[PDB]
């Protein structure tokens, strides 16, 4: 915790479904929360996990 | 779990073309935590020029 804050850590939000006991996840890409496709462009409903 | 379990067993054959009847059991060699998800796999072969 340094002065002005430190930002090397990151974790994910919003997945599809639940984990399994020791399984990692660290792929990433753009989730989509409504009935359009996201388009790989953020916007609308649309935000990084 | 992850655990990527492997067993073998090595024996010669004289036949032709077919899988003789008998009994023959496997043992266990080796084991690595490799922990990836995995659905699909192939083989590699080898050509004489």
């Amino acid at each position: 915790s340094k002065v002005g804050g430190n930002y090397n850590y990151l974790y994910r939000l919003f997945r599809k479904s639940n984990l399994k006991p020791f399984e990692r996840d660290i792929s990433t890409e753009i989730y989509q929360a409504g009935s359009t496709p996201c388009n790989g462009v953020e916007g609308f409903n649309c935000y990084f996990p | 779990d992850g655990y990527f379990k492997i067993y073998s067993k090595h024996t010669p054959i004289n036949l032709v073309r077919d899988l003789p009847q008998g009994f023959s059991a496997l043992e266990p060699l080796v084991d690595l935590p490799i922990g990836i998800n995995i659905t699909r796999f192939q083989t590699l072969l080898a050509l004489h020029r």
